[PDB]
């Protein structure tokens, strides 16, 4: 069964990559692991644990039970089709297909899944299977394979209106849109957060909560902000829940510089340990520095450096550093001066930079062109 | 009928269905023409 | 290659057969379809 | 008082109108307020950027600006780029497969 | 109907169709919920104790009124009370001749 | 005149229709004004009630 | 050459002089069914994408019936006088031409006006005219009728619930009728117009009086 | 064909560019902020 499957990879995510922390998640993922018929999935995990010497006869017992329920689908497959039913065999592993899925490998999971596939005329279980194809899709992250079912699925549920079965497919289209950078998507797609129900995958209802206002205090505005997070109902209330959060949050609304960056390296260190978010959780602060910058730095023309420290956060030349590179890389547009000890705005009119990205688009285009051009006609 | 494939012919008695039986259709039984036609087929029939 | 019941095209000075028009309608399809029957499934059966 | 929020950004918006630069001390007895709440409530404005402009910490002078920016020009240009980078990924399909 | 029709050599299954019980009136409102934008939390079971048993029709003809209520209070996601008000009116009407 | 029927003959089927487009011509959509309709009858009995 | 659509049918209810000034105020005692078809007619009109968006599935057809005299066509005309969209307004007898073909022709392009024109609003009274029960291929003249009938059951299933072409119709005896035409994705809404008692009655002579 | 004479012998591209400018600096912020808490 795929439904507790996500936590299985997350902490296998737990396992490996803290170092030092190792123990307790090779002993709860052995714990999920030589029960419930678990044989392939870990035993490079195996590899990357301890010995774990005897591990033959907890193998074969479970290779031995695992033997039991394909025997069985042997000893279903044959009354299944002398009184036929609607296909009573892909109608039995249509249903142990997802146990050959998780306890199987991809293979007979994914065979199966495209034998059934066209066995139910109506997609009250092809669309249904495909969020399977889409969940392990996720566990292998088949990110070209999750791109060909997420289009057959999305074609199933224009006829009907199927919001159990779109908007739970947001959900979806959400965690890979934050899996990848893409967080003016992410929050896009977590943009309901009422449809969406207390899941499977996020069993709190408020870890989705944490995660769509996280990817939103980047991926919209104030205009957006001081709206749409800050009169729900729906979003007030379940971090109303949280202590930090609701801090973390209101401290940039409420124009709590000093205390946000106290809370941006507990949030920042939280989402530094999570899974998924570990690929950018760098890419993620760096842009919320930059962003608490920018928001105080458009409002005064002759604001100076030594100013920053005691009221927006402390160290005048970590505040000189952590400007510099910024205006050094090109964003943060204003101009700093250093010996008369003053910080000077200006505006760039939107002429350069939006020519900007013109010109590595048609760049990048040309580089396309150019490069295919030569590869046809030899 | 739908799952077994089975032709899926009701009928109502109307006269719009009429000019596809026949000219007139005096008995019923011309319906059978087009049955065996579809021969796998389920006839349906209301109250 | 001459079917029963099929439209042909045709010349008109002498009558003389020009091609296969493509096919009409079964009797039954069009019918059938003026009935247009709420077509069904065993996913939407409740409890039966 | 919610009313009132929109009520004092009405006349906010009214008297800052006519000029490009102002002191807060004028401001603050045109509207007769003070200066603390006036000086937060104007980087609100120009924080959620319904009235955008820049401020002073020296003396508080608004330095008032506005023009419409060219944008249907570039943007719209830009998404044509990445339609037709979709495109020649479909030249692949059709040529890289194919000869 | 006929007596000749009821020959015991004519017909060969005769298969009676009850009105729905309790769980019979709970699954037509799973699937008949489907297509419709929900608010989360509803215990249809509720609701299908609210009608004791109509058939499968009275179903449908609830659970698509209740899109109505909230189109006609200028919703997008349909609410548990719609549909208890609209068990009060289509229940009217089988409390109507 | 008629009443109306449940559909016997061929003949009726184009008069009915032949009466409905006078029903509809009487006060369908129109300022019926300065056109007077004087009627008579034997038996007031073969009529349509809407006429 | 392909041309811009033609029809030689009410034009399009010229909108100057053929308001037949009715308004929802000299209606009275209607409560039920003006705002209900109020709810059928204009309202996915305007707010389609309520209807998209949640997805109720706006009816596509709207039959209403009744006793004669209950205001089957002063509420065409109310809804003909305060509509936006442009309106459709024919006389449902008027197909049965002399000449062959002059009535298919005449019953695909006013759909075809409906479709060039504007999201809008169809209206036939005297339904009974064309959709009697039975049939006879014996005259012609029943044998054209059968054949208007087909074009109309053909072009109300020609839509994709893009349009928003809303088919008013309006009779007196539903009895006489082929339910294939009332079936679902052609006809799903129905409406009788039942005989007020007294309560409904006592408006019609506050209003009348 | 490909004779090639041999004369010597997404998943990774954000994470590259990130790579990039996220590449060498202090690694492990739970300390740094609460270190300067008190230092600065
Ligand atoms: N508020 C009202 N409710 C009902 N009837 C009214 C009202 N006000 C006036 N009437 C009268 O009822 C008649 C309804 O007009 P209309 O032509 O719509 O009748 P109908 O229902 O179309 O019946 P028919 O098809 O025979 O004309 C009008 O002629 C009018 O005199
Ligand atoms: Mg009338």
């Amino acid at each position: 069964p795929k439904n507790p499957d996500l936590r299985i990879a997350q902490l296998r995510f737990l396992l490996s990559l803290p170092e030092h922390r190792g123990d307790a998640a090779v002993r709860d993922e052995l714990m999920a692991a030589v029960r419930d018929n678990n044989m392939a999935p870990y035993y490079e995990a195996l590899c990357k644990s301890l010995d774990w010497q005897i591990d033959v006869d907890l193998l074969n017992k479970m290779k031995k039970a695992n033997e039991d329920e394909l025997k069985r689908l042997d000893e279903e497959l044959e009354d299944a089709e002398k009184n036929l039913g609607e296909s009573e065999i892909r109608d039995a592993m249509m249903a142990k297909a997802e146990y050959l899925c998780r306890i199987g490998d991809k293979e007979g999971a994914l065979t199966a899944f495209r034998k059934t596939y066209d066995k139910t005329v109506a997609l009250g279980h092809r669309l249904d299977i495909v969020f399977y194809l889409l969940r392990i899709g996720l566990f292998y992250m088949d990110n070209d394979l999750i791109t060909r079912n997420t289009e057959k699925a999305k074609s199933l549920i224009e006829e009907g209106g199927d919001w159990d079965r779109r908007n739970r497919l947001k959900v979806y289209q959400g965690l890979y849109c934050v899996a990848i950078r893409d967080f003016k998507q992410a929050a896009e797609l977590f943009l309901d957060t009422v449809s969406t129900f207390t899941s499977y995958e996020l069993m709190d209802y408020k870890t989705f909560v944490t995660y769509t206002v996280y990817v939103s205090m980047i991926a919209l505005e104030r205009p957006d902000l001081r709206e749409k997070v800050i009169k729900g109902a729906e979003i007030l209330e379940v971090l109303h829940s949280l202590p930090a959060v609701r801090q973390y949050l209101f401290s940039l609304y409420e124009c709590r510089y000093s205390v946000f960056f106290q809370s941006l390296a507990v949030v920042e260190q939280e989402m530094k340990k999570d899974w998924l978010f570990a690929p950018h959780y760098r890419y993620y602060v760096r842009e919320m520095r930059i962003h608490a910058y920018s928001q105080l730095l458009e409002s005064y023309r002759s604001l100076t450096l030594g100013y920053m420290a005691e009221a927006f956060g402390v160290g005048v030349e970590f505040i000189d550093q952590e400007l510099s590179r910024f205006i050094a890389a090109g964003r943060l547009h204003c101009k700093i001066d250093k010996v008369n000890e003053i910080v000077e705005t200006n505006r760039p009119d939107s002429k350069n930079w939006q020519y900007q990205e013109t010109i590595k688009k048609g760049d990048l285009l040309l580089n396309r062109v150019q490069k295919l051009s030569r590869v046809i006609n030899m | 009928a739908h799952h077994t494939d089975c032709t899926f012919i009701r009928v109502s008695g109307s006269e719009l269905v009429q000019k596809f039986i026949g000219e007139g259709a005096r008995m019923v039984r011309e319906l059978f023409v087009m049955a065996r036609e579809h021969a796998p087929s389920i006839i349906f029939m209301d109250e | 290659d001459v079917t029963p019941n099929c439209r042909v095209a045709l010349r008109n000075d002498s009558y003389t057969l020009h091609k296969i028009l493509p096919n009409k309608v079964d009797p039954l399809v069009s019918l059938m379809m003026v009935e247009k029957v709420p077509d069904s499934t065993y996913e939407m059966i409740g409890g039966l | 008082a919610k009313l009132y929020d929109n009520l004092l950004e009405q006349n906010l918006i009214r008297v800052i109108e006519p000029f490009s630069r102002v002191q807060i001390e004028h401001i603050s007895s045109l509207i007769k307020l003070s200066k603390a709440d006036v000086e937060r409530k104007l980087s609100q404005m120009i924080l959620d950027k319904k009235f955008h402009g820049i401020l002073d910490q020296g003396e508080g002078v608004l330095i008032i600006f506005d023009e419409p920016p060219v944008d249907k020009t570039y943007e719209a240009a830009l998404e044509t780029i990445q339609n037709m980078s979709k495109v020649v990924d479909s030249l692949y399909n059709k040529a890289k497969k194919l000869t | 109907l006929d007596s000749a029709l009821l020959r015991p050599g004519r017909i060969d299954r005769k298969i009676e169709f009850p009105p729905p019980n309790e769980e019979a009136r709970l699954d037509i409102l799973k699937i008949h919920s489907r297509k419709m934008n929900l608010t989360r939390g509803i215990n249809l079971r509720k609701i299908a104790e609210l009608m004791p048993g109509a058939s499968g029709a009275e179903v449908k003809g609830v659970c698509t009124e209740a899109g109505m209520y909230a189109l006609r209070e200028r919703r997008v996601h349909v609410t548990q009370e719609d549909f208890e008000m609209a068990v009060a009116k289509v229940m009217q009407k089988d409390s109507e001749k | 005149g008629g009443r109306r029927f449940s559909e016997g003959t061929s003949a009726d089927r184009e008069i009915q229709r032949t009466l409905m487009e006078l029903l509809n011509q009487m006060d369908g959509f129109d300022t019926l004004h300065r056109v007077k309709m004087i009627m008579a009858t034997n038996r007031p009995d073969t009529l349509d009630p809407a006429l | 050459d392909v041309l811009p659509p033609e029809a030689d049918s009410s034009i399009m209810m010229l909108t100057s002089d053929q308001k037949p000034d009715v308004m929802y105020a000299d209606i009275g005692g209607m409560d039920i069914q003006k705002q209900e078809v109020r709810e059928a007619v204009e309202l996915p009109l305007t707010h389609f994408e309520l209807y998209k968006q949640i997805g109720i599935d706006p009816p596509r057809g709207v039959l209403m019936y009744g006793p004669p005299g209950c205001g089957k066509t002063m509420l065409a005309k109310a809804v003909a006088h305060h509509t936006t969209a442009a309106f459709i307004r024919v006389v449902g007898s008027e197909f049965v031409q002399k000449y062959l073909g002059e009535g298919p022709r005449m019953v695909r392009d006013v759909f075809r006006l409906a479709k060039e024109n504007a999201p809008a609003i169809i209206f036939i009274d005297e339904i009974d005219a064309i959709a009697t029960k039975r049939f006879d291929a014996q005259t012609g003249a029943d044998r054209e009728v059968q054949r208007i009938l087909l074009e109309l059951l053909n072009q109300m299933d020609g839509f994709d619930q893009n349009v928003n072409v809303k088919v008013i119709m309006a009779t007196n005896r539903a009895d006489t009728l082929d339910p294939a035409l009332l079936r679902p994705g052609r006809l799903d809404r129905k409406i009788e117009f039942p005989l007020p008692d007294r309560r409904q009655k006592r408006l019609i002579f506050s209003t009348i009086t | 064909m490909s004779e090639k004479k041999q004369p010597v012998d997404e998943d990774n591209w954000d994470d590259d560019n990130v790579e990039d400018d996220f590449s060498n600096q202090l690694r492990a912020e739970l300390e740094k902020h609460g270190y300067k808490m008190e230092t600065s």
